[PDB]
């Protein structure tokens, strides 16, 4: 991954995927 | 300020943080044991899903803060929150002192309730506090 990515954007991702998941 | 709706959400992260580093059930010291294990069940599915990107970005040199604050920059949902608790009780025992039993619950835990408290006080209170947390039950 892009080191221009931030880490809480990518924690972010996760976290409204999880809510799709769910 | 550390008022009841500040303790409110620092036990029930802390007492989670403490269950993932030892192993031992801490729902019985906890309020809303039901929102409680909604929430263990949840950050136990986003560290089997994600342990191993979480290993890559620990690897780095990480001020856990800055992540907690950067995922609730512009808004809160429980998503963000559930993931925010798992990635933070992960790391927790990954970074946890070898001479000590020291595994950092306090500062993190207070970060975490900090970061949602300073700008989702009003949205946690009007969620019923963890309650909303229960539409990821199952």
């Amino acid at each position: 991954i892009s080191s221009a990515i931030q880490v809480g954007h990518q924690l972010a991702l996760i976290g409204d995927e999880f809510n799709r998941a769910y | 300020m550390k008022d009841e709706t500040y303790y409110i959400a620092l036990n029930m992260i802390q007492n989670y943080i403490i269950e993932y580093n030892t192993n031992k059930p801490r729902k019985s010291f906890v309020i809303d044991s039901i929102s409680y294990d909604v929430l263990k069940a949840a950050c136990k599915s986003v560290i089997k899903t994600n342990y191993n990107e979480f290993d890559i970005i620990i690897s780095r040199n990480i001020d856990f803060n800055v992540i907690v604050t950067q995922v609730l920059e512009d808004k809160i949902n429980w998503g963000r929150i559930i993931t925010i608790i798992a990635f933070c009780a992960y790391y927790s025992k990954k970074v946890k002192q070898d001479t000590s039993p020291q595994y950092y619950d306090g500062i993190i835990s207070e970060a975490i309730t900090d970061a949602i408290l300073s700008k989702y006080r009003s949205w946690f209170i009007d969620q019923d506090y963890w309650n909303g947390i229960r539409i990821y039950k199952n």
